[PDB]
C-alpha cells in the first residue's frame, strides 16, 4: 500500500475501507 | 492525532487500522 | 430535515456531516 | 444498531447524532 | 449539528443528505 | 460517452460533474 | 423524471445535462 | 451565495436546508 | 459540459462517470 | 484488514486508496 | 475479473493491489 | 499528464474520455 494524504470526509472514507465490518472511531482534535 | 496527521502530512493504511474497533 | 436509507460509506459520510469535530463511532456489529 | 436504524430501516439526521462522540 | 466547511462536490453531497427526497437546487455564482 | 445506473448521491455527483458552474436541480419527486 | 430516467432506467451524460440550470 | 459561503467560510445544515425544494 | 477542476479521488470519480463500463486507466506522474 | 463488497464508484475509490501514485486500471469487462 | 472478485464476491485490500500499475 | 492537469489547472470530460479503455 501507498501513503495517504487525507483531509475531511476523505479520511472517513479511508477508515471505512480499511476497517470494514469492524467499524472504527473518528476522533479529530478539538 | 491521526485526523490531523493524515491531512497536514501523510499517513499509512496501517496507521489507520489502529482506529478500527 | 428528512429520513432516508443510509448504508456503508454513505452512512459514514452522513455521520461525518452530522458530527464533524465532535467525532463519531461507526460500529456496525453494534 | 446504526445499520439497523439507518440502512435497513430509515433514519433522520437527528437520529444520526446519537453516534457522535 | 456542527458547522460545515464544504467545497465543490462535498457541498452537493451535503445538500443531498440534508434535503433527501425533497430534492434541492445547486446554484453557484457565475 | 456511456449510459449507466446513477442513483442517489451518485446521481447528484454526476449532475455536479456535468453542470458545474451552471448549477442544477435535483428533484426526485419529479 | 430524473430518478426514472437515470437510476431506475439508464441515462447518458448528455441526458443528465437536461437538469442543468 | 451559499455555494461560495460554505467554501470560503463556513455554513450550517440549517442554512443548507433553505436550498431544498 | 463544463470544464473541471479535479484533484485526488475526485479525478477518479470523474473518470468512472465518463468511461462507465468501458473502464479506464488512472496514471499519475511519478 | 477486511473483505467487503466494493462496487462501482466505491470500487474505484478503493483502487485509488490502495494504488495511489502507482496508478491502476479499472476494467470491468475484464 | 475485478467486478467478479470484489463486487459480486468479496475481496481484501491486498487483492485490490492486483489492479495497480 | 491528465492527473496533474485536472488538478493544477482545468480539464474537460472530453480530455478525460481519452483515458477510457
Ligand atoms: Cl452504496
Ligand atoms: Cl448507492
Ligand atoms: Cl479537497
Ligand atoms: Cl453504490
Ligand atoms: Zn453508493
Ligand atoms: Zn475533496
Amino acid at each position: 500500500f501507498v501513503n495517504q494524504h487525507l483531509c475531511g470526509s476523505h479520511l472517513v472514507e479511508a477508515l471505512y475501507l480499511v476497517c470494514g465490518e469492524r467499524g472504527f472511531f473518528y476522533t479529530p482534535k478539538t | 492525532g491521526i485526523v490531523e496527521q493524515c491531512c497536514t502530512s501523510i499517513c499509512s493504511l496501517y496507521q489507520l487500522e489502529n482506529y478500527c474497533n
